[PDB]
DNA sequence: AAGCTTTATTGAGGCTTAAGCAGTGGGTTCAAGGTACTA
DNA sequence: TAGTACCTTTAAGCCTCAATAAAGCTT
RNA sequence: AGGGAACCCACUA
């Protein structure tokens, strides 16, 4: 993952961006589908 | 030096202030060990040390850049070939009180250069002097007797420490200070002739309810140009 | 020195200047005739270097109060245009406006009683900017003045 | 040194030979064609 | 442009007081002794040979500041002896030692000159 | 001082030193700073990023004697976002574009085997087929020369409402503002025709990746403005304006049915002036388009060390803007090895 | 009822101090025992540790109403 | 979120428009603060978490997302003398003349124009002499 | 080639001449990308691996990649670059003798050192620079040590003894007009 | 247009409103003073005499402000005007008749900013409220503005050319202010990141590293003169660490001396083992890495950066919390002046001996380089023959960068730490390395060891010809070599094309700090508008200019970012 | 019936506004040539 | 007739068009 | 006891 950081994060959380240069989720999986690779 | 090495002189020490060798050579410029390792210019060093091979031999060195025919290790022999320790160093004394320095000192000849920003042509102050004819706020620039600007950033840190006052004089008393009257009723700013006492503004027809309001010149020069975009900025004292 | 009482601003009130009001604080009274600014050693009455707008020498005095170049704040001079033109600066609240009127009987275009004008008075009672938006939004779909009042077609303004 | 010979040696006489000559008409012609150029050495003229 | 004259290393202006002696109260027989004009050759000097008197238990020098021609020594005794007594002494023995010295370099020269 | 030893240097008290490559222009040394520029008649393929055109292969053309302003021709390919991807021309004077192959039948070629001929080089790898063919259907009502002219004339800068006027005024659009290094003259349109298909060729084998696209800031893809060309530049315009003058001079002295004389004819202050204002401002172009022209051209030779001076003399200049926050014309490129200095550079700014 | 702090903000010191040290400068009736003392700010900051110094302060809560302290009332921390 | 085995608590983004428009505006508060969190401390350093919440307060305080820009700062209910300091100077007076917006001289931007003590530290209070004190003082 | 380039005044072989022998020839940056360089007739013998054995051409000498205020920096590739690049910068702001005939210029600033000496190290690059003919500075005896903390973050103690007997002193020249 | 007058930042708002030109300003280059107190500056003569503050007449000082004025304004310490009360101003330059000079209670007199006077002074750009302090004028002889050595990281500052500004406060109220809130020891310790802005720095931080080892022994002589420079001493000589044979007193008794109070403090030098705390020496320490001041004395422990310096929990900060802003002033002092004095003793330099690694240590390093080549060429030859298989996520391109990457870097980190561990404890690169003065571990290694790979844009050395990074490479060589990998340190020196690829990437970093420094200041400007306004206000809430709430408390407990301090919850982490 | 017609959402195009701080110094040009007319 | 005074760079927002679609009016 | 403006360029940290 290639997400952005430094001074142009920055302004794009203070400038409220609807398209920020590198959106993305961290998404968390529930229960089993989490312990093993197959089911995530 | 010839390696990105500036800085100004912070004293200058007589000879017998300074540190020497036990044959009394004095270094002419005392650099601080702290200006290598962030900066990593050890090319200084080298030509510290090649400048002392070469004065010693009577050689002119030779530093060009991709050269496999010197090294640091065959400047070293060199220079231990002339009654020096081979790495540069030399014990130095201290010049007040006369004792040997406990760390041995890197000293030898290197290239400085005088660069053209000296102290004397940048050194300014300001009281009270010539202002700008038109914002009445002090001038321009060290060669015409100018103010320095006390800036956005420097206002808001003020204003960050909490200190109104200094910003009040910096912004206000110290630039440009001014007084005008103003209508109570219009807010325009009125007609006063100090000499006979007649305050008056013209449009509201009325010749006592002027207040004298003390507001930067600067702000005057807004409010009327403000006026000649047809704006009434009506200064309102009650 | 001055006998006004010293008091600070509590208060900048903005507004458009009035063209009554720029004829009654002037001091150039006839009005800025004259290009020119000086007639030969003086300065020209209804020229642009007016000597009541001012003081022009540094040693001199103004002609409106007495003060120096220093006590001077300046006083304001006027044009009386030939022909009324367009403030650049006001132009777009023209075109909101002329959206909002009628172009004949200079009525607002929806109703002053009407209950999406009065719950818009309600919830923008205090900013007028916002009102005028909510007003353009209203008005900005309609076609012809609805009546009391005319029912003429109405123009769309184009700058 | 080679750039501005080249310029005043052989670029002033390609342009002023690659130039539209001029004809006047309106009544007689006038036909205006430039041909080879000469610089001089730098000279000053005095008030004389 | 605010270079200060060469002299001022050395020469005492129209009211300044060569030295001053100021009994500090922190401690129990010490003094202060400001020398004006004088740096690290007089300081040094004086400190060291008042340190080889084993009446004094402390001596120091300081030049407050180099860009000032200013030398602050301070001295502290045992009780049975005072700090100005002290500085006389190391003077004085300071005077004879180098007075021993000229004589004897004059010696050494006048036997080397002749071989 | 050409050709004096360094004793007639010193007899004018001129230094012998003294490496020269400066203009005098009142008491002022003033050096030519080198400007460097797209190299002119040669096609490079970019991406265009963002935009409605997947690639564009330009070509800023230039007569390499004559030094017309320089007419770049734009061969784009449009965006996927039609049931194909489609070739079009951005010629110049002519300001909506053009679809290639209608450019080639207003050439003169009107069957699509000999443009794809002139565009695709050897028939048998028909990947290359497959992309050209949406350029040929977009054409497929124009199949005449003259149908293809109307339709290059109807887009132009002033379209005239004959359309025999519009057909000319496509003629001399196709003829001396596009390509004119290939050759403005008559019979230059097979010559033409090949550059343009070999533009378009070029831009298919980049968008088939076949070839790799072309650098910006590859320094064989640049020139450097030295002080002829800058000085060349500069006296076309005056002596273009002298001619002028020379011109508007006798007109009046002819509507007059009078003779007038040549030598006071010629306002020799135009050259002069002209060349002295851009030397001594910097200013690169007339006084009256101060801020239309680029400044820093001509700057006041740096005399504070010998150092100094030849570096100064020996300063070139990307033109690109100071305030540009794109990293990559900063970036020291690896074709700067050897013509370059490395190390050299100023801080902040520029 | 007075819903302020009863320290002494950093900010009303400086003030106080300040006001005070310009009134001894006007020659205002100095309300201790100044021995020796010439600068108005070390007189001021005597007044200050013993005291004594009379002003007001009027510190202004948001709503527009206002609270009076004296700077003997309020605890002087520097 | 609405995914099976997808865990609808934990899971986030850092898209600030799309966790306000599906979470709401504490939501994009606390995101706000992680964002800013995560910007500043990824290089090694350290600020206070209050001036992080003060931005972040600030920048939700009116309900939707406030940006710092003049398309956020200058659509407040502040001065007209306030904004135009900031940025849009000669159309926010102009706006403000055409519909006489009152500037209630209230911020520290507005009476730094007018030369006025700001109310700010030092200048948020006034003094009073109090008379009953002065009797002690001597001449 | 190189004994007759030995006697360029003897012989009036030069390097027109050494172009025309077919030896040197000049490589623009287009032709440069289709040129296999040694860097050094070093990288010509044959090795026990080899890189490369179709070399076209041969680098005259590294060190000219370097232009002229890089060129006076002694050991350039025992730095770190962005020191380089600021000796680049203020190798033209240091003060030597700008020019021989400075005593007929009315240059509206000059400053000219009193005795500047040419460096004890040098570049071979700065035989053609003039360096050594108008140099730029004096080689001072330099000791890097921690001496009473005046020369903290870059400063310099320098001797006042030196700078008595002329150590980096220098004449500024200031030239006024009026017509 | 008058729009044009009124926009941008030369306009009259912004260029003429919210900053202006003002009067009683001057600027001049700064140099150091290790001298001065950290809240004084050094101000030239002319200035001083330029610079006037205007005196109101008492009858405390009628006689002083006449002797002023009897002297003029051509002596420095002495007056410019004379301002009755009806406001003319008597100027002293025309050396006025003799009626002009006298003095009433109520007059003015504008002296010459003498010693003692209160002036804010500045640096630009100003990021925080630790760029513009206040500071006691001192006057010194030459022309620059002279500053302390601590005084320099809050300011940003060093002595290349810096120039600051000195407004000079002019009334009594602005001066009282900037005395009482402004001044240097007030703002020792920041808001923003509740530390210290001010440590000890470069020579006093090296030296008091050296000084505080195990092995330093001070004589009498020695003692005595490095308590001369001790400003709170008492007087009394401390018992000498050693008796016999010798009367001995270690760096740690005088920097006991110099610890103010009774400060318990406990801190970890740089090289402090992480198996030590564990082991049977926690308290008996073998290396003395464990800083210990207790009852504001060393105990034991080497100082450092981490103690010295203005991290959260030093000793700095611990001093400034316990004891107060002009105790801790005075603690910064003396250590910069006892330290300042040992090291004429002690001394400190670099050589070209401190960056030369034994025969050994280049043997292993050329070893390191040697295979680390060895495996790049190892992972060409699988990229080359389709053995190489791509991570999930990547494809073969960034895996294979990632593989010779990794190789790289490991290479250049290993042979890095074979560098370090070659070095002496005679070293003077790791004395101001591991003193935390100046340098970092991989300016040993690119000095001693390796330089490492050149990046440009966080990849390796782009094919900028055909498919090759200069024209000294074949075609399609992806060695370390051919994309920028430095093989040699810079003692060493580089190849001809490590230098130019040093130089590619070198350009870098020239190129983002012109670019940051052109955007960050606008994101700054920014973010000062959108909450200049917003305040603590009497009832404790934070509101901005409409009296909006914007906290209830300040931080949501009311509480300001100076006085807290990095704790730990006991109960927090524990089992039941 | 299934056609006809009207008021609220979309997508692209056009307009506007912004782009670090503080310092030095120099250099140039503004303000310029035809004219229409007299003592 | 000679001469002097006067004539004339890009990046993000907001706003405003053309284009649609349920839904009521009119077969 | 103090009669310039505007722009451009170079530079300083
Ligand atoms: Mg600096
Ligand atoms: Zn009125
Ligand atoms: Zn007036
Ligand atoms: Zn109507």
């Amino acid at each position: 993952k290639n997400v952005t950081l430094g001074v142009p994060r920055l302004k794009e959380l203070i400038n409220i961006s609807k398209k920020p240069k590198t959106p993305s989720l961290t998404v968390f999986l529930l229960g089993q589908s989490a312990r093993d690779a197959e089911r995530a | 030096s010839r390696h990105g090495q500036k800085g100004t002189c912070g004293i200058q020490y007589r000879q017998e202030d300074m540190p020497f060798t036990c044959e009394g050579i004095t270094p002419d410029i005392i650099i601080n060990p702290h200006a290598i390792p962030s900066r990593m210019t050890i090319g200084h060093l080298i030509e510290c040390l090649q400048g002392k091979v070469s004065a010693n031999k009577g050689e002119i060195g030779d530093a060009t850049p991709f050269n496999d025919a010197v090294n640091v290790q065959k400047i070293s022999n060199l220079l231990s070939d002339y009654g020096y320790h081979l790495r540069g160093n030399e014990v130095l004394y201290n010049g007040f009180t006369g004792r040997k320095i406990t760390s041995q000192i890197f000293i030898g000849p290197t290239y400085y250069q005088r660069l053209k920003h000296m102290v004397d042509d940048k050194i300014h102050s300001r009281a009270r002097g010539p202002i700008q004819i038109l914002n009445r706020q002090p001038m321009e620039g060290r060669s015409r007797d100018g103010g320095l600007r006390f800036g956005e950033m420097e206002r808001d840190c003020q204003i960050a420490h909490g200190a109104a006052q200094f910003l009040r004089e910096r912004l206000f008393e110290a630039s440009d200070p001014y007084q005008v009257h103003v209508c109570n009723l219009c807010g325009i700013m009125a007609i006063a002739n100090t000499r006979t006492h007649t305050y008056e503004c013209r449009g509201c027809r009325n010749k006592t309810q002027i207040s004298l309001v003390r507001m930067p010149y600067a702000c005057k020069l807004l409010f009327q140009e403000l006026m000649s975009m047809s704006i009434a900025p009506r200064m309102m004292s009650v | 020195d001055s006998a006004c009482p010293l008091r600070t601003i509590k208060r900048v009130q903005f507004g458009v200047l009035s063209p009554d009001e720029l004829k009654r604080m002037s001091v150039t009274e006839g009005g800025i005739k004259y290009p020119e600014t000086t007639e030969g050693g003086r300065p020209k009455l209804g020229g642009l270097m007016d000597p009541r707008q001012g003081v022009i020498e540094r040693t001199g005095r103004c002609q409106t109060c007495a003060g120096n170049m220093t006590e001077c704040p300046g006083h304001f001079g006027h044009i009386e245009l030939a022909k009324p033109v367009f403030h650049v600066g006001f132009l777009v609240k023209t075109m909101k406006v002329l959206r909002c009127v009628c172009f004949f009987c200079s009525k607002l275009l929806v109703d002053s009683n009407n209950p999406k004008i009065k719950d818009i008075l309600a919830k923008s009672k205090g900013q007028p900017k916002k009102r005028l938006t909510h007003v353009y939004d209203l008005c900005k779909g309609k076609n012809i003045c609805e009546g009391g009042g005319c029912g003429r077609y109405q123009p769309r303004i184009r700058r | 040194l080679d750039s501005f010979d080249e310029f005043i040696q052989m670029s002033v006489q390609r342009i002023v030979e690659d130039a539209p000559p001029i004809d006047l008409q309106a009544p007689p012609r006038y036909l205006l064609k430039f041909e080879q150029i000469y610089l001089s050495k730098p000279t000053h003229w005095e008030r004389d | 442009m605010n270079a200060p004259p060469a002299f001022e290393s050395f020469l005492l202006f129209e009211g300044e007081k060569k030295i001053t002696i100021n009994k500090d109260t922190k401690v129990p027989n010490a003094c202060l002794f400001t020398i004006n004009k004088e740096d690290h050759t007089l300081g040094n000097i004086i400190k060291s040979q008042l340190l080889k008197d084993p009446q004094v238990l402390f001596a120091g020098y300081k030049v407050p500041h180099p860009l000032e021609h200013k030398i602050i020594i301070r001295v502290q005794t045992t009780p049975d002896y005072s700090p100005q007594e002290a500085f006389t002494n190391a003077i004085t023995d300071l005077i004879s030692e180098l007075s021993l010295l000229e004589e004897r370099f004059r010696v050494a020269i006048k036997d080397k000159q002749e071989g | 001082l050409n050709g004096l030893t360094d004793r007639d240097l010193c007899e004018l008290n001129e230094c012998p030193l003294d490496p020269g490559g400066y203009f005098i222009i009142n008491g002022s040394e003033k050096v030519l700073i080198a400007q460097e520029k797209m190299a002119t008649n040669t096609v490079y393929v970019f991406a265009k990023k963002d935009s409605k055109y997947a690639y564009t292969g330009e070509c800023r053309s230039c007569l390499e004697n004559s030094s017309r302003p320089t007419s770049t021709i734009w061969v784009s390919m449009l965006a996927r976002g039609a049931i194909g991807q489609r070739i079009v021309a951005t010629l110049p004077y002519i300001k909506q574009e053009v679809p290639i192959i209608i450019v080639f039948r207003a050439l003169g070629f009107v069957s699509d085997r000999d443009i794809l001929e002139h565009i695709i080089y050897d028939f048998e790898d028909p990947e290359m087929m497959e992309m050209v063919k949406p350029s040929l259907d977009e054409a497929f009502v124009i199949q005449e020369q003259n149908v293809a002219l109307n339709f290059i004339g109807s887009r132009g800068a002033k379209p005239g409402v004959t359309k025999e006027k519009r057909i000319k005024y496509a003629k001399e659009v196709l003829q001396k503002e596009m390509l004119p290094h290939v050759g403005v003259s008559d019979f230059c349109e097979t010559k033409k025709a090949y550059f343009l298909g070999y533009m378009v060729h070029r831009l298919l084998l980049a968008a088939l990746g076949r070839r790799e696209l072309d650098d910006r800031d590859h320094y064989g893809n640049k020139r450097l403005d030295l002080a002829g060309p800058l000085l060349a530049f500069l006296f076309r315009g005056m002596f273009k304006n002298l001619l002028k003058e020379v011109r508007i001079y006798a007109q009046k002295f002819i509507d007059r049915g009078k003779d007038f004389n040549l030598e006071l004819a010629i306002k020799t202050r135009i050259i002069s002036d002209g060349l002295k204002y851009s030397l001594a401002t910097g200013n690169w172009g007339d006084q009256k388009k101060a801020h239309q022209a680029r400044a820093g051209v001509s700057q006041v030779l740096n005399r504070l060390t010998f150092a100094s001076t030849l570096s100064h003399l020996r300063r070139l200049n990307s033109p690109i803007g100071r305030d540009g926050k794109l990293a990559k014309p900063r970036q020291l490129h690896n074709t700067l090895w050897g013509m370059v200095c490395p190390a050299e550079t100023p801080e902040g700014h520029a | 009822k007075r819903i302020t702090t009863p320290y002494m903000t950093k900010y009303e010191r400086a003030r106080v101090l300040g006001t005070r040290a310009l009134q001894i400068a006007m020659c205002a009736p100095v309300m201790v025992e100044l021995e020796g003392e010439t600068d108005p700010l070390l007189i001021a900051m005597k007044e200050l540790k013993a005291r004594k110094i009379p002003i007001i302060i009027r510190r202004y809560l948001p709503d527009g109403s206002y609270e009076d302290w004296g700077v003997d009332e309020l605890i002087i921390s520097d | 979120l609405s995914e099976k085995d997808v865990d609808p608590v934990r899971t986030t983004s850092n898209d600030i428009v799309e966790i306000f428009t599906v979470l709401g505006i504490e939501a994009v508060r606390k995101a706000l603060e992680r964002e800013l969190y995560h910007v500043i401390s990824f290089d090694g350093s350290y600020v206070n978490y209050r001036h992080l919440a003060l931005l972040c307060d600030t920048m939700t305080c009116r309900g939707h997302l406030m940006a710092i820009t003049r398309h956020g700062v200058n659509r407040q209910d502040t001065g007209p003398l306030m904004k135009c300091s900031f940025e849009e100077t000669v159309d926010v007076l102009m706006e403000a003349a055409a519909h006489g917006e009152s500037d209630p001289m209230k911020g520290v931007s507005e009476n730094i124009m007018l030369g006025q003590l700001a109310p700010a530290g030092t200048g948020c209070f006034d003094l009073l002499l109090d008379a009953e004190k002065c009797k002690y003082g001597m001449e | 080639h190189i004994d007759q380039l030995k006697e360029r005044e003897y012989n009036n072989y030069s390097w027109q001449d050494l172009v025309a022998s077919g030896v040197v020839e000049y490589i623009d940056t287009l032709e440069e990308e289709t040129v296999m360089l040694a860097m050094t007739p070093d990288d010509l013998q044959e090795k026990e691996v080899a890189y490369c054995s179709t070399y076209t051409h041969c680098e005259i000498h590294p060190s000219m990649i370097l232009g002229v205020c890089a060129s006076i920096i002694p050991f350039p590739d025992h730095n770190q670059s962005p020191r380089n690049t600021y000796q680049s910068a203020m190798g033209k702001q240091a003060m030597g003798v700008y020019i021989t005939n400075f005593h007929v210029r009315m240059d509206t600033l000059a400053h000219v050192l009193y005795y500047p000496q040419k460096p004890l190290v040098t570049t071979r690059s700065m035989e053609y620079l003039r360096f050594r003919e108008l140099p730029a500075g004096i080689n001072s005896i330099v000791a890097i040590a921690s001496y009473t903390g005046y020369n903290q973050e870059d400063s310099v103690i320098m001797n006042r003894s030196a700078v008595d007997r002329g150590f980096f002193r220098s004449v500024f020249y200031r030239s006024y007009k009026e017509q | 247009s008058l729009k044009q007058r009124l926009k941008g930042k030369e306009g009259r708002v912004r260029g003429n409103l919210m900053g202006k030109r003002v009067d009683f300003s001057a600027r001049t280059v700064i140099t150091p003073d290790p001298n001065l107190s950290i809240d004084q500056v050094g101000v030239p003569r002319s200035i001083a005499a330029n610079m006037t503050f205007a005196e109101i007449v008492t009858p405390f000082n009628i006689d002083r402000l006449q002797e002023l004025v009897r002297r003029g304004n051509s002596q420095y310490p002495g007056a410019k005007y004379i301002i009755r009360d009806n406001g003319d101003r008597i100027d002293l330059r025309f050396h006025p008749k003799p009626s002009d000079l006298h003095l009433q209670t109520g007059y003015k007199v504008e002296r010459h900013m003498c010693d003692g006077d209160i002036v804010i002074f500045n640096r630009q750009p100003t990021l925080h409220k630790m760029s513009m302090m206040g500071h006691r004028v001192r006057i010194l002889p030459w022309s620059t503005f002279r500053l302390n050595l601590s005084v320099t990281t809050p300011y940003n500052a060093d002595f290349d050319g810096d120039e600051m500004n000195l407004h000079l406060p002019q009334s009594l109220e602005t001066r009282a202010e900037i005395q009482e809130l402004a001044m240097v020891p007030r703002m020792i310790v920041t808001p923003q990141s509740n530390r210290p802005v001010m440590g000890i720095v470069q020579d006093t931080l090296t030296a008091v590293r050296k000084f505080t080892k195990r092995d330093v022994f001070l004589e009498r002589g020695e003692v005595m003169n490095l308590l001369m420079f001790l400003s709170t001493w008492d007087g009394k000589v401390p018992q000498p660490a050693i008796l016999k044979p010798r009367p001995l007193w270690t760096g740690k008794q005088i920097f006991s001396l110099i610890i103010p109070g009774h400060i318990n403090c406990i801190r970890t030098h740089s090289t402090h083992p992480d198996d030590e705390d564990s082991g049977p020496y926690k308290h008996i320490s073998p290396g003395d890495t464990k800083v210990v001041v207790e009852n504001g004395e060393l105990i034991m422990g080497i100082l450092c950066k981490k103690s010295l310096g203005t991290s959260a929990g030093s000793l700095v900060h611990i001093s400034y919390l316990e004891m107060g802003h002009d105790i801790t002033r005075l603690f910064y002092s003396n250590i910069q002046t006892v330290i300042n004095n040992w090291l004429l003793i002690e001394g400190h330099t670099i050589g070209i001996g401190d960056s030369i690694a034994d025969s050994k240590t280049y043997q292993d390093i050329q070893n390191t380089i040697k295979k680390a080549k060895q495996d790049v060429i190892e992972v060409i030859e699988k990229a080359h023959n389709n053995e190489l298989e791509p991570t999930p996520g990547n494809t073969l391109r960034q895996t294979f960068e990632n593989q010779v990457n990794r190789i790289l870097n490991d290479a250049r980190d290993k042979t890095g730490s074979s560098a370090q561990k070659s070095l002496s404890e005679y070293n003077n690169f790791k004395s101001m390395v591991v003193s935390g003065a100046k340098g970092s571990k991989i300016n040993i290694s690119q000095v001693i060891a390796v330089v490492g790979q050149q990046n440009v844009e966080g990849k390796r050395i782009p094919f900028g010809f055909k498919h090759r990074t200069l024209p000294h490479f074949i075609k399609d060589d992806y060695g370390p070599e051919s994309r920028g990998f430095v093989e040699n340190s810079y003692l060493a020196g580089l190849t001809p094309t490590e230098f130019f690829f040093h130089a590619m990437g070198g350009r870098e970093g020239l190129i983002d700090t012109a670019v940051k420094t052109a955007e960050t200041g606008y994101i700054q400007r920014r973010l000062i508008k959108s909450m200049e306004s917003v305040m603590v206000k009497y009832d404790a809430t934070v509101r901005n200019s409409i009296n909006q709430v914007v906290q209830l408390r300040y931080g949501e407990d009311g509480l300001a970012g100076e006085s807290v301090e990095f704790q730990n919850l006991a109960t927090l982490k524990p089992s039941n």
